[PDB]
């Protein structure tokens, strides 16, 4: 569609290197480094995620708590008595 | 030796050395275009199945 790799930028001085797929493990290293990363990367947004849904559920527990007080009956039965 | 070389042995020879192998890849200049080791290396078979 007019963009295609040969044109895409101009990149200079920069070398890489790579492996075969098939000289290299699949899972290297899963549970290592991959479950500390989590956690660094948890740390990392929570302080930006779970506030903005802590409210939310702040809400639930006393949006719904009002609600079953309003069907609760109160006790306003006097100016009528025997 | 080379008078006792054929299609079989050609075939037979080149299909040990070059079939469904992992080659090396070196590369110098604007080689952006050059296709990735995935492609690179998948195109040492055919029929894909």
């Amino acid at each position: 569609m007019g963009r295609q790799f040969g044109h895409l930028t101009r990149v200079r001085h920069v070398i890489t290197y790579s492996l075969s797929p098939f000289e290299q493990r699949a899972f290297p290293h899963y549970f290592s480094k991959g479950i500390p990363n989590v956690l660094r990367r948890t740390r990392a947004c929570i302080l930006r995620v779970a506030p903005p849904f802590v409210a939310f559920y702040l809400v639930y527990t006393w949006g719904t708590q009002e609600f079953e007080k309003s069907k609760r009956k109160n006790p306003a039965a006097y100016e009528n008595d025997r | 030796r080379i008078a006792e070389v054929d299609a079989r042995v050609v075939r037979e020879v080149c299909s040990k050395y070059f079939y469904d192998q992992c080659p090396a890849v070196a590369g110098f200049g604007p080689i952006e275009q050059l296709p990735d080791y995935n492609r690179i290396r998948s195109g040492m078979f055919w029929l894909r199945f």
